[PDB]
């Protein structure tokens, strides 16, 4: 696919998935919680 | 009005709310003003509001204002945890142990375990496990970590053995134990002169580190040397003085445990301590 199908594709994607990395990045940040 | 006396009540909780020991009567010591109804109409709507706030202690009730955020919070937690919560938060410092809680919260474990476990998701409490035994896995607010407590597992002997050489050296001059005579040659000049030790000293020389830890305090110190007293490692002199053994002599009928080894092979003719019993 061209550049702009893998942007706004993309954008989709990651635009619905983002409750996916909500909880991933959000574990991540809990993970410097670790160190208390 | 919800409103004005919420806000001016609030007033003086985030003035003053005259610290933690704030009664009923306190208020009226305060704003009179009020009327017996009135003034505790908005108390309990604005504790249903999550605005005022109330512990549970001595006389009455104290009372302080709310911070907001562990209002609405709260207002999101379950009514579990809303008292459970709260209830748990107003163990201070040293926190609770879970097993009581039921006793006290009338109600299984099974379900306070799972509001726990948010809370763990949620991370406003954390496990900790203290001195005493490590079945409880007693919980505090996962703000703080104070506790009562070195730490009780290993790593201290080897310290004392470096506490043991310095105090060893104070004796007499170094160790000298090449040949048979190094000690102190009469302890360098009258061998009664030298009162020596530590005390406060050691804390100076416990300055050269070489290890990752943090301080330790005069009283530790004692705590310690009273060990290698009992060891024998050194001797105690007249109150917070020491001396050494000169078991430097061990370190290396007629007596002692080392520089003795057995046959403890076939021949049936031996000495045990036990097989009397």
């Amino acid at each position: 696919l061209n550049e702009e199908a893998s942007k706004l594709k993309e954008r989709i994607w990651i635009g619905l998935n983002a409750d996916f990395l909500l909880e991933q990045e959000s574990k991540r940040l809990k993970q410097e919680a670790d160190i208390a | 009005q919800l409103s004005d006396n919420a806000k001016t009540l609030h007033s003086q909780m985030m003035s003053k709310g005259i610290g933690a020991l704030f009664t009923q009567q306190e208020l009226q010591k305060q704003m009179g003003i009020g009327s017996l109804t009135d003034l505790m109409s908005i108390v309990q709507e604005l504790l249903d509001k999550n605005l005022i706030k109330l512990v549970k202690q001595n006389d009455e009730l104290k009372f302080q204002g709310v911070l907001e955020s562990e209002a609405q919070k709260k207002a999101t937690m379950s009514a579990e945890e809303a008292l459970v919560y709260s209830y748990i938060e107003a163990s201070g410092r040293e926190g609770i142990w879970s097993k009581t809680i039921k006793a006290r919260t009338n109600l299984h474990q099974h379900v306070v375990l799972k509001c726990l476990k948010s809370l763990e998701s949620q991370r406003y409490v954390k496990s900790v496990k203290s001195v005493k035994f490590p079945t409880r896995k007693i919980y505090m607010l996962y703000s703080l970590q104070p506790s009562v407590d070195e730490l009780d597992i290993e790593f201290i002997n080897s310290l004392l053995t470096i506490v043991w050489r310095f105090i060893s050296e104070n004796t007499f001059p170094n160790g000298f134990k090449n040949f048979e005579n190094g000690p102190k040659k009469n302890v360098f000049y009258a061998p009664n002169v030298k009162n020596y030790s530590t005390t406060q000293e050691i804390l100076e020389f416990i300055t050269a580190a070489q290890v990752a830890n943090v301080e330790l305090t005069p009283s530790n110190i004692r705590s310690l040397c009273e060990v290698l007293v009992y060891d024998d490692k050194l001797e105690k002199v007249t109150h917070d003085c020491y001396r050494v053994t000169l078991e430097s002599i061990l370190q290396m009928s007629i007596f002692n445990y080392f520089k003795m080894f057995p046959a403890s092979k076939h021949d049936k003719e031996v000495v045990y301590f036990d097989e009397w019993t």
